């Protein structure tokens, strides 16, 4: 019932990380 | 450097994963050149994970000598961190994937779950809103947030979502144990 | 492989440019490790170019590249690129950072694209063009006193082929 607790970040490594959209060029 | 190896590396880095069911040629090219791919990706601080049983080639953060690099401070990482609501939704989807995988045999099949089935289970924890519209909008927002991480896909015409097998590597038992310990410490004090 | 070298290479490839005024430590690390950066970027068909006059370390496609996308600009952007380039040339002939006022570029654009008859239209067009050039990383953020900062990359804007095309198009627009 607390929004702050529900939005507290957890610890899970990123899996299947794609490219950063574009090389910014 | 072989052209196929370079193309497989480019596609895998662009998308984050390669599936044999859709890209069998790229999957075989990257699978047969593990040492070359590792050598190429070593300067980038990245590592490659392969699941031949499920046919997937994904990219994760390479582990250095640093005890806690946080796996999120890598310059090439673009995505945001994960909170508790999305974590519970991911755990529920993992349970659904387990249920799908238990009674499965040979043949090409997909894990599809309707939203209405998922609504009461998440209402059990989060609670229930006055109107069904509010809960439906909240669930759609959460599903869009998780689709941004590539765990699911867009809804079809029959109000269903597809659970990608990548969650199997997201909810591997080591990460599950780590998150369980962290949440237990969060509750206890 | 040194951590500083990897960080400098990653940042340089992420942004495409490195300035000592912004990242002096990374600039020194890359400038003292030319051979290491060249070896790292060799399999990627990329090379490091150094401009010690302005401290600009850029990435050039050594040799139409898998990791580099080619996009063309319109005349409404080409003429503003010419205006900013000539302003920066005038500033560097005066011998820091080239400061160009927003009101400065209004007549230089109106004499070529006509007069829209409204100050609001001129301001909106100037802001949109400046933001479009910001998308390419050619200038800095707008200042409080309606001024922008021109980056040293304008010196290394492109090869003389694009400069000749730019001057030809500018002369054509002046002809009208």
């Amino acid at each position: 019932q607390r929004q702050s607790e529900r939005r507290k970040p957890a610890c899970l490594p990123p899996v299947g990380v794609a490219i950063t959209g574009v090389p910014a060029i | 450097t072989p052209q196929r190896v370079r193309e497989a590396v480019q596609e895998m880095l662009k998308y984050g994963l390669l599936e044999e069911s859709h890209k069998p040629n790229l999957y075989r090219s990257a699978l047969t050149n593990i040492e070359v791919v590792d050598r190429i990706l070593e300067p980038l601080d990245l590592a490659m994970g392969v699941d031949e049983v499920r046919g997937l080639v994904f990219v994760t953060v390479r582990q250095g000598e640093v005890a806690e690099q946080d796996d999120w401070s890598h310059p090439l990482v673009r995505r945001q961190r994960l909170n508790l609501e999305q974590s519970l939704l991911i755990a529920i989807l993992r349970q659904h994937f387990i249920a799908y995988e238990q009674e499965s045999g040979t043949g090409a099949s997909q894990a599809l779950v309707a939203v209405d089935e998922l609504i009461p289970q998440l209402q059990v924890y989060l609670g229930e809103l006055g109107s069904e519209a509010k809960e439906r909008n909240r669930i759609i927002t959460l599903l869009d947030q998780l689709k941004g991480h590539g765990l699911v896909s867009a809804l079809d015409a029959h109000d269903r979502v597809i659970i990608r097998p990548i969650i199997t590597h997201l909810a591997n038992p080591e990460n599950l144990q780590a998150l369980v310990v962290w949440l237990r410490e969060q509750v206890e004090g």
